[PDB]
């Protein structure tokens, strides 16, 4: 049923959310597109509802769909310029979930209370599994959608540039400490937004081949350095290079994902070789020389 | 916690050096008790304690104790007060604004925003609490207090603290639950043996705690095995017992819940309480004579303290309990060795007479131990008979019986049972 | 120009104005305000928000810092009281205020 | 101890609060911090006294336990031009519709 008619909220609704997110993605909102976004999510909402409110996740995803095709329809081109594209997206939407979200949050709270994940697994709707039919808010489907749109162009030119920035474009600018800081904090930041894998996309994104290539490699570099280093001293060019790896690796950080690659080769590279070494421990004790045992220490 | 309780009065108090031995709450807590059953007595204890109503200010309490005293000085005034009470009220407004004032402090700590500060604020605000005499808010603080220690000397702080609390906050079951832990539970050896041989025993406070617990819990063995353990070099709480009410209390606990052996152990060769021992040279000899059986005046000063335990807050409630088990193990002891039991010049002793000695011992016919008659003519018992062995024969065919008796019993509700036997509802 | 204070307006122009320390657990002053975020305003108020009922629910913000700066609870603070109109409009309201 | 408090012109509420011993200049001072007005370009009122700046809000007779969230202490907000008087009047809230039944017990 007696309370209204509730089919009738959520045509209008959608319309809102197409002519907001797409309307001035990427550059800034205004107060104009801040209440579209607020009457968008009220015409999704007040049809009057119940059938306004699915329809309005619908038109949620319909215009955000369209608010991200203004960060997502420029994926299929050229060099990390459109790594570069990936980085404004992020940073457009910031501002863009910003105001969104900070002009939208009741329908926030109201458009979603039927299928999500935090509410809806198994018991009065679905967002624990998959429908392929959820219900949840702006950042929500924020991160969803990136994923999803950490694809396309990620694929496309972030791949190459990662493969281009990893073995041998250490000198100049790499990458620098922001290039590969910037990718790799995306992989740990690409984490699960309802938090269960804080970590999943580092080890998985970012952390196991790098010690898999790092190692094998840098065993490589301690091969050829041993065939041609005047070893007074292998222990110490081994001190040089491994070094080396550690500021290369202040670079790019990506924190702890590929280094977690540094525990990797190191015993690799002493741990393949010890007998040399140690043996290189007692002429010290018998021709002393601080440096040399020291760094044996 | 007040039991009424008849007067009922004993003069055999002094106060001036009561309030010098406790303080606080308790301190016009245990006056406006006393002075309920010490009437005209009651005058000055409620005077001092009003005054110390004009020591941090409980007026609430000033408020109840004026009444008492306009209440009692009209009720005086058959034989024959006059008292500042506005500018007791202009005072009271002084005292409601300096609440104030810490409250702001209080939530200036608050935006202080530090563990260690957030510690110290919990501290000051149920210190406050304790001086105005309204305690209610403190407790959150002190009930927060524990979210904020996770070391060792956080640990002292938490348990010290929410005890000192109890001092007057005054509650077993949680408090107890501390008492434990702080002793025993964090740190094992708490990581400071309570002070490493605590030179000063809060677990003195701790025993305190616990043994008034088993006042009320009346479990008195860990009591006395508490009181046994008073240790003098934590040697100052005004709150904690004085130590004449520390060792008359601890070790009459202990003369209700002992067996002699190890008590005389615990009494004869007690050193760590041999202060505490030395305290009351009355309780001394009256529990070395009293093992020692001079049951008349024994008894005699024991029912002369009657009316000053009566005049004890806490030895009031249990002065029943204290005083039956009293004689009952006075009993317990002259009675064990002899065979008949004669009365005459043990009932000179004893001090009851022919009848109401006999009927104590008719009540001790209700439970007694011994298979003894008595011809009254003898005016003397003969104690417990000889033979075990034909008792337990008694005891045997009792048993067949019985025995036997289930055993048809139980023959026939096979019957019943296996013969569908039942009874339906209508 | 914050300072301090936001602007929930109501009716006919109505302007309750809300210290930013109330605003701010609207986390909604806070954020609500951004797009340009980076003025120096601390002046909100409303444009449509009857005023006795908005005035209850800013009223709430504020009820919400004191008790706040009270943390412990009550200090005097009185039970919040809401008459009862529910509700037919007042959903919307609440629904667009969001706790 | 702040009697909380509304600052109003007519249809204008400074939301806010002052202990009783704040003065009425220095409140002034803090709503010419808020949004620009001056002590001498504005003027509060216990809704029918003109609170003198030098007056604290106790000496304004202002009780915080009265002057609370739900139940604020008015402040009358006149804008000060030195020559009249701003009168404020305090602007009706908007009315929903009328108590209904249904939260009556019926």
């Amino acid at each position: 049923m007696s309370l209204k008619p509730r089919v009738v909220d959520f045509d209008e609704t959608w319309n809102k959310l197409l002519t907001t997110i797409k309307a001035v993605v990427m550059l800034e909102v205004e107060r104009a597109t801040w209440n579209d976004r607020f009457s968008d999510i009220y015409a999704l909402c007040v049809a009057y509802p119940e059938p306004l409110g699915e329809r309005l996740y619908t038109e949620t995803k319909i215009f955000l769909e369209n608010h991200v095709r203004h960060l997502h329809k420029r994926v299929l081109e050229s060099e990390e310029q459109v790594l570069v594209m990936y980085h404004r997206y992020w940073e457009e939407y910031s501002k863009g979930a910003d105001y969104m979200d900070c002009l939208y949050r009741y329908l926030n709270t109201q458009f979603i209370k039927k299928n999500k994940l935090t509410e809806a697994d198994l018991q009065y709707g679905y967002g624990g599994v998959d429908m392929n039919e959820p219900l949840m808010e702006i950042g929500e489907l924020a991160l969803d959608m990136w994923r999803k749109l950490m694809v396309e162009p990620l694929q496309a030119i972030l791949i190459r540039m990662l493969l281009r920035e990893i073995k041998n474009d250490r000198g100049g600018e790499d990458p620098n400490q922001k290039v590969i800081h910037g990718v790799i904090n995306s992989f740990v930041h690409v984490e699960q937004y309802k938090k269960k894998f804080p970590l999943k996309f580092y080890q998985e994104i970012f952390e196991s081949p790098f010690l898999t290539e790092t190692g094998e490699y840098y065993k490589q570099e301690a091969s050829n350095l041993l065939q041609e280093s005047n070893c007074s001293q292998y222990m110490e060019k081994v001190l040089g290079r491994l070094k080396d790896e550690e500021i290369r690796c202040r670079k790019y950080l990506h924190p702890s994902s590929y280094t977690k690659v540094i525990h990797e080769c190191q015993q690799r590279m002493v741990a393949d070789h010890l007998q040399f070494l140690h043996a290189e421990c007692h002429n010290i004790i018998r021709q002393e020389k601080k440096n040399d045992m020291a760094n044996m220490y | 916690k007040v039991y009424i309780e008849k007067d009922v009065e004993n003069p055999s108090l002094d106060l001036e050096q009561y309030a010098a031995s406790y303080s606080g709450l308790m301190r016009i807590e245990r006056l406006q008790f006393i002075a309920d059953h010490c009437p005209t007595l009651r005058v000055e204890a409620l005077k001092m304690a009003l005054s110390f109503v004009q020591r941090t200010f409980n007026v609430d309490m000033y408020e109840e104790i004026h009444r008492k005293l306009s209440e009692a000085t009209r009720e005086l005034q058959n034989a024959p007060p006059a008292l500042d009470t506005a500018w007791v009220e202009a005072t009271r407004k002084k005292a409601l604004l300096k609440l104030e004032k810490l409250d702001t402090d209080l939530k200036n700590y608050k935006g202080n925003s530090i563990k260690e500060s957030i510690r110290r604020g919990h501290d000051d605000l149920g210190d406050h609490y304790l001086d105005c005499g309204d305690l209610s808010n403190a407790l959150k603080c002190y009930s927060r207090a524990r979210d904020y220690c996770t070391s060792a000397k956080h640990v002292i702080n938490m348990c010290l603290n929410v005890i000192k609390v109890s001092v007057y906050l005054q509650n077993w079951s949680h408090v107890l639950s501390y008492v434990s832990k702080a002793e025993s539970t964090p740190e094992i050896a708490e990581q400071r043996g309570e002070r490493d041989s605590q030179t000063q025993a809060i677990l003195t406070k701790l025993k305190c705690a616990a043994g008034l617990a088993e006042l009320a819990a009346r479990k008195y063995k860990q009591a006395a095995k508490c009181l046994l353990l008073a240790s003098f070099d934590h040697c100052d709480f005004p709150e904690l017992l004085s130590p004449s009410n520390v060792a008359i209390y601890g070790g009459l606990c202990a003369l209700a819940t002992f067996d002699r052996q190890e008590l005389q152990r615990n009494v004869i060769s007690s050193s760590s309480f041999k202060l505490f021992l030395e305290l009351e040279p009355q309780v001394r000899d009256i529990i070395f004579k009293f093992y020692e059986s001079k049951y008349a005046s024994c008894l005699k000063m024991l029912d002369e303290m009657k009316d000053n335990l009566l005049l004890d807050m806490y030895l009031a409630p249990h002065v029943r309990t204290l005083y039956t088990q009293i004689r009952n193990r006075a009993l317990i002891q002259y009675f064990s060795p002899y065979v008949s039991a004669d009365m005459h010049r043990m009932a000179a002793a004893f001090n009851t007479t022919v009848a109401a000695l006999e009927d104590e011992l008719t009540q001790l016919i209700l439970e007694g131990l011994i298979s003894a008659r008595v011809d009254s003519h003898s005016k003397i018992l003969y104690a417990r008979d000889v033979d075990q062995r034909s008792t337990t024969f008694e005891k045997s065919l009792l048993m067949g019986k019985e025995f036997q008796r289930r055993a048809k019993a139980m023959m026939l509700r096979a019957a019943v049972l296996r013969n569908q036997i039942h009874v339906k509802s209508p | 120009m914050s300072q301090d204070f936001v602007t929930l307006v109501s009716k006919d122009d109505k302007e309750y104005e809300i210290s930013r320390s109330a605003a701010m657990i609207s986390p909604t002053l806070k954020a609500m305000i951004e797009g340009p975020f980076r003025e120096s305003k601390g002046r909100i108020e409303l444009k449509q928000f009857d005023s006795h009922i908005l005035e209850k629910a800013v009223e709430y913000l504020n009820y919400n810092l004191k008790y706040s700066g009270v943390s412990e609870d009550d200090d005097e603070i009185p039970e919040f009281e809401i008459p009862t109109e529910m509700s037919l409009e007042l959903l919307l309201a609440a629904d667009y205020l969001s706790i | 101890m702040d009697v909380f408090l509304m600052i109003r012109r007519h249809k204008t509420t400074i939301f806010t609060d002052a202990k009783e011993s704040s003065t009425v200049f220095e409140l002034k001072r803090i709503v010419e911090g808020i949004l620009k007005r001056p002590p001498d370009e504005q003027r509060l009122y216990k809704d029918d006294q003109l609170l003198d700046d030098g007056k604290t809000l106790g000496e304004c007779g202002f009780t915080s336990q009265t002057a609370r969230p739900q139940a604020p202490a008015t402040v009358g907000l006149a804008f000060r031009a030195d020559d009249t008087f701003e009168a404020l009047c305090i602007e009706p809230f908007s009315s929903p519709p009328e108590l209904p039944d249904v939260m009556k017990p019926q």
